């Protein structure tokens, strides 16, 4: 159980439903089909990475401190109000706000430091038209990127046996070079990485406690939702987008539309995901990742 | 498989304009350091070298839209100026950015209106990184004689804005080739 | 007549003689209150029901002492409803006083203002209303099942600042609008309450001992109902077309019609009158409805008939949440704080329920469709959806066309028909009083919302409460123009301006409220609605004199978009009314930002300082400065600029030289030195100067 540490020093556009959107973290989803397509492109085999592998979200990271989403627990006091604005807590203060010692004022001292990156608009054009021949109107569009302080970036965490940790570290050196976002073509997402490990942590990871934190993006297979649900607080995210390489036409080709828990839901019943099929009228299968990974307190 | 890696700096023989907010010029809304898009640079290169003749110009940059779909095997990254800049820059005492300013002349009226633009400095070094996908094993050397045909077009023109009216000619040099992933020897290979 | 109806009908108008009474001029005001309603009411055929007459006569203790009314009769009722709705000496020249000044009056407590500085009632105006409430009763209104809506619109019309009570030793704040419709609520759910309980004898109930009174005020007769919408600031902010504007309004006002229509349907489900909506707005909606286990299923099954229709038709983008909390009488009147207690209650209810949303089958029956559809709406952002003509899906469209019918037409109608897609089963279309009048002599099951207009008594009267104001319809042209017709002014830079406001101490001030003394149901409703009333009319009439249009208003937010100068003059104009309305005891949280225009207005979304020494003092030095000496353009502005915003004594040095070599009257060179050399003058400066340009 390693964690992977990420740093940027470009721009990076990751995007939820157009290009001139902007997000600071990507989901498990993503992030597993960027490890199967270098895998692809690289030639080497999947099934060793299919199903041993489990991955959870990047979550973002600033000069020393580590940071986690924000348990959705109900705290009984009321404010209501500053926790609501706060998104990411740091490890340090984890256990302290389980267990509810998180205090206002703390809060909004939290809120205020936690300055790990700005956004930014970047208008391009298009003169691909008619424009280079005849009157034509140069089409302009926005791309929306997001950048880091230079002591910031996002970090993984993952878990397996070892030979799977070492197939991983490879293609994560292959994949250092493309990209991790959006418009990797043109000029967007390339990282450098480092293999830490943290004391706080591991320690963190390998607690035990009742309840339970979702980390990545799952989904319950058929025959265990039922029994997953007995005593659950979640919220549902739909996940869409096209696909790369399965027919003819992009335009024509667009993945099904799929739900899965956030990466904040506490569970009661620990669930096993799997690699659930999105794919139709498709020459290859197309896969999702659904597959959790929890930290017990 | 294998990746190769183009590394190296551009200078500017006269300003560059690229000027994402016009008459300011792009920048990093903290930092302040103006820096070089890589899509202005794709899409120079890939006008120059379509002028220049679909396959090849298809094959490198990709476009995908055709009912025939090409993933891209040549990746542009963004630039950013060099330390040495900086520092030659802040020991000597010059501004980063210069400010022309420009008129215009009514026919018939003969007033003029007046004009400011922004300009990065004259001299400044960027630096950039090309990643090349080598894909099938008998095109490389195509494939970089015809990105070294494209640099040598992007030498004797011009980036950014109001070229013809004598800004945005650039330069290359320091550049080497270093393949960075598989077994592919990058020796024989030249980009001037 | 349904005894229901009856009930609703005598509760209204139990109170109705207060109005006469402190008329005084007319020779009916010589005696006492219920006998004055009693014969006022009797003067006109349609409310000659002789159980409305008995009800309004028999509201009170002494009258019920004697009253020898029978065993069962909804009068007792009405009296209960009025005692939890609420020495004895009445002005007749009372003013209501504000709610808002005693919210706040316990950290600054400043001279109470009064309704019409010290204004005072005359009894004229109360003569002049008696004669306008003859003639609404004489020509306006008539007794029928579905009139009392109708009845409901007329009272809210008149009354809705005439004070309630009139007592000099209680802080008087409860106009007689609010007081009257309270009591019909409460009334209908005790009737609820009793008939559905199997109890028939309600004199023996509760008139019997005071002790019974307190235990029946005990028992938990109520139940409290809230609603939220989930994703609205979500799905309003999709939008990146060239229509965007037209859409905006068209979304805001959709999203308001589907909460008022999905109230209303509510409300017929529960049998029950439209004055039990306490507080509608943003995506909350409160309710105080019979606590019934009928009433429960009923909630239920509508719930569940309604979550289907949605995840039918959205899925992910809007939904809803229903909770609800037991409440008795004696938590409504305020004994010990608990009314906040339940408040929070059911609050939190509602705001746990939101986690638990999907049951089983329903997140297994949305996973497996392969289902054939097509690509994202360019107007709405949603892959689900299926383009149509033009790459546009239907909702869009009849977005589109609702919006181009909303700037001329003013009536919206309830039809099975219609354009737009609707919960149960209906559309919604516009219409114009004259069809809407044929609608109504064509006895159809039609609701006309209306935008922002009384005195319509057409069918079932929805006087909507709404802002909906552009000034691009002030042109020659009344057609609705693009975003463009803001950008092109010429008095500047060719962008646009948008400003968001919320109340910030509004949480405390639905749930605090005016603290141990006046947290009573009937407070906290007519606190609501005068806020409601607020950022739904007065907006309305400020933004008149400015090229802006209004987007989404209600609730506690405030979006209004248009010029960036006169974005920034609204806001600070806006801020100082309502600092009036709330007599300073409310504050506004403002962002403004400047963007280049036909940008997504999707992603164009997502006090006293800066008037007084910026605006007013720096601002008009520098205007005054270079509007009497020429040639220092944007460029001359633009190198102090440079020689400002890089903080270093060179540029100060620089700057004195470039201030000896400007042309302006030494005065403003010297000034503009010296604010310069402040650090919060220099600020102050260079944001004044950069509003210039
Ligand atoms: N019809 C509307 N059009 C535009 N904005 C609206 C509309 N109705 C309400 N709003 C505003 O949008 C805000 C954001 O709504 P949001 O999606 O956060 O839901 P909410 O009603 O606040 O409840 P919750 O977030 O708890 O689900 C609301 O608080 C309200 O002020
Ligand atoms: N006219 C009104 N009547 C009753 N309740 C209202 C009215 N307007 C708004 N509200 C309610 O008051 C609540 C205020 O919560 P919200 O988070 O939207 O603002 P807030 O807590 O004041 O935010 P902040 O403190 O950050 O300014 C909302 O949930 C809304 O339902």
């Amino acid at each position: 159980t390693k964690v992977f540490k990420l740093s940027f020093k470009t721009p990076v556009h990751f995007g939820k439903k157009r290009l001139s959107d902007g997000e600071m973290t990507i989901t498990a989803d993503t992030l597993f089909s960027a490890l199967f397509i270098e895998t692809l492109q690289l030639g080497k085999d999947t099934d060793w990475l299919l199903n041993d592998l489990i991955i959870s979200d990047t979550f973002p990271y600033e000069n020393e401190l580590y940071y986690l989403p924000k348990p959705l627990i109900k705290i009984d006091s009321d404010n209501h109000k500053a926790f609501k604005k706060l998104k990411y807590v740091p490890v340090h203060h984890y256990n302290q706000y389980l267990n509810g010692e998180l205090s206002a004022e703390d809060a909004t001292d939290l809120n205020d430091i936690f300055n790990i990156g700005y956004f930014s608009l970047q208008t391009k054009v298009s003169l691909i038209a008619q424009e280079t021949d005849s009157s034509a109107d140069s089409e302009p569009y926005s791309v929306g990127t997001f950048t880091f302080e230079p002591e910031a970036g996002l970090y993984f965490i993952a878990k397996g046996s070892e030979e799977t940790l070492d197939h991983l570290n490879n293609i994560m050196t292959a994949l250092q070079y493309s990209g991790l976002g959006g418009k990797r073509n043109a000029g967007y997402g390339q990282f450098e990485y480092e293999i830490i490990n943290n004391q706080q942590l591991s320690k963190l990871l390998n607690q035990n406690g009742k309840h339970s934190i979702l980390l990545s993006t799952a989904m319950a297979k058929k025959e265990e939702i039922e029994s997953a649900l007995k005593e659950a607080r979640y919220i549902l995210t739909k996940r869409s987008g096209f696909v790369q390489s399965t027919n003819y036409s992009e335009m024509l080709v667009k993945k099904s539309d799929f739900y899965s828990f956030s990466s904040g839901s506490v569970f009661k019943n620990i669930f096993n995901g799997d690699i659930f099929n999105v794919g139709h009228n498709g020459k290859h299968p197309v896969y999702r990742y659904a597959k959790p990974l929890w930290l017990e307190v | 498989y294998s990746k190769i890696k183009i590394s190296g700096t551009i200078e500017v023989v006269t300003g560059l304009h690229i000027g994402g907010g016009g008459s300011p010029v792009v920048r990093d809304l903290q930092t302040k350091l103006p820096i070089i898009p890589g899509s202005s640079i794709k899409g120079k290169m890939r006008n120059l070298l379509a002028k220049h003749f679909d396959e090849r110009v298809l094959r490198l940059f990709g476009s995908s839209e055709k009912g025939n779909i090409q993933r891209a095997r040549l990746q542009i990254s963004d630039a950013f100026f060099s330390e040495k800049t900086k520092e030659h820059f802040a020991q000597n005492d010059i501004a980063y950015t210069e400010t022309k300013f420009e008129n215009t002349i009514n026919r018939l009226t003969a007033v003029a209106n007046p004009r400011q633009i922004e300009r990065v400095t004259r001299g400044s070094e960027f630096d950039f990184v090309f990643i090349y996908n080598v894909d099938e094993e008998s095109q490389v050397e195509d494939d970089f004689e015809n990105i070294e045909k494209a640099i040598h077009l992007l030498e004797n023109d011009y980036l950014g804005g109001g070229g013809t009216r004598g800004n945005g000619r650039i330069q290359f040099k320091d550049t080497n080739i270093e393949t960075v992933v598989g077994e592919y020897d990058s020796t024989n290979l030249k980009i001037k | 007549m349904n005894k229901k109806n009856i009930l609703m009908y005598g509760s209204l108008l139990h109170d109705i003689g207060k109005i006469i009474y402190r008329s005084g001029d007319h020779t009916f005001s010589r005696g006492t209150h219920s006998k004055l309603g009693h014969q006022f009411l009797s003067q006109f055929s349609e409310f000659k029901d002789n159980e409305v007459l008995d009800n309004v006569a028999y509201h009170h203790y002494k009258e019920l002492a004697k009253a020898n009314l029978d065993n069962d009769n909804t009068a007792y009722i009405t009296y209960i409803a009025d005692n939890i709705a609420s020495l004895f000496n009445f002005d007749k020249y009372t003013p209501l006083y504000s709610v808002f000044n005693i919210v706040n009056s316990e950290k600054l407590k400043q001279t109470n203002g009064k309704f019409k500085e010290n204004i005072q009632y005359s009894s004229g105006n109360y003569t002049t209303l008696m004669k306008d409430m003859s003639h609404d009763l004489e020509h306006k209104l008539s007794i029928k099942e579905g009139t009392f809506p109708s009845l409901l619109q007329w009272t809210e019309s008149l009354w809705q600042y005439v004070p309630s009570s009139t007592n000099k030793n209680q802080l008087i704040d409860i106009s007689l609008y609010d007081h009257s419709r309270i009591t019909c609520a409460i009334a209908s759910c005790i009737f609820d309450y009793l008939n559905e309980n199997n109890i028939h004898n309600y004199k023996d109930e509760l008139f019997s001992k005071y002790e019974n009174t307190k235990s029946f005020y005990q028992k938990e007769a109520f139940l409290l109902l809230s609603m939220d919408m989930s994703g609205i600031q979500d799905f309003i902010y999709n939008i990146s077309g060239s229509k965007a504007l037209k859409s905006l309004r068209s979304r805001s006002f959709y999203l308001e019609l589907m909460l008022e229509v999905i109230v209303d349907q509510l409300l017929e489900r529960l049998e029950l009158a439209r004055a039990n909506l306490l507080y509608t707005g943003g995506g909350h909606a409160y309710l105080l409805v019979s606590n019934t286990d009928k009433v429960k299923k009923k909630i239920t099954q509508f719930n569940n008939e309604l979550k289907k229709w949605f995840m039918s038709e959205f899925t992910t983008d809007l939904s809803l949440s229903m909770a609800f909390e037991k409440c008795s009488g004696d938590d409504l009147m305020n004994t010990s704080g608990n009314y906040r207690t339940i408040w929070r209650n059911v609050s939190s209810k509602l705001s746990d329920i939101k986690a638990h949303k999907y049951s089983a089958e329903d997140i297994l029956k949305l996973n497996h469709f392969h289902s054939y559809g097509d690509r994202e709406c360019k107007e709405c952002l949603r892959s689900d959806i299926d383009i149509n003509d033009d790459g546009l899906c239907s909702i869009c469209e009849g977005i589109i066309n609702i919006s181009n019918d909303l700037r001329d037409k003013s009536f919206f109608v309830l039809s099975e028909t219609g354009k737009l897609k609707m919960p149960f089963n209906k559309f919604i279309s516009v219409i114009d009083y004259e069809e809407a009048e044929m609608l109504v002599q064509n006895n159809n099951q039609v609701r006309i919302y209306s935008k922002n207009k009384p005195y319509i008594g057409i069918g079932i009267s929805t006087n909507l409460w709404m802002c909906d104001y552009d000034y691009a319809s002030q042109n020659q042209d009344m057609r609705e123009k693009g975003i463009g017709s803001y950008v092109d002014r010429e008095e500047g830079v060719k962008r646009l301006g948008v400003v968001r406001a919320d109340i910030d101490n509004l949480g405390a001030t639905f749930i605090s409220g005016i603290p141990e003394k006046y947290n009573s149901i009937s407070r906290t409703a007519t606190l609501s609605r005068q806020l409601s009333l607020f950022f739904k009319y007065e907006l309305n009439h400020l933004l008149e004199n400015y090229q802006i249009t209004a987007i989404y208003s209600g609730g506690d937010d405030l979006f209004l978009i248009g010029a960036w100068d006169d974005i920034i003059e609204a806001s600070i104009y806006i801020n100082d009314k309502f600092k009036e309305f709330t007599l300073d005891k409310l504050t506004l949280s403002a962002g403004v930002g400047m963007f280049s225009g036909k940008y997504p207005v999707s992603k164009m979304a997502f006090w006293d300082e800066f008037k007084k020494n910026i605006l007013e003092e720096k601002l008009l030095v520098l205007q005054q400065g270079f509007s009497q000496t020429d040639e220092h353009g944007k460029a001359f502005i633009y190198k102090m600029l440079a020689l400002l915003r890089n903080n270093e004594a060179i540029n100060i040095a620089r700057l004195a030289y470039l201030l000896a070599r400007s042309k302006m009257n030494e005065d403003f060179t010297s000034k503009i030195f010296n604010w310069a050399q402040n650090d919060k003058d220099k600020n102050q400066l260079i944001t004044a100067l950069e509003y210039y340009i």
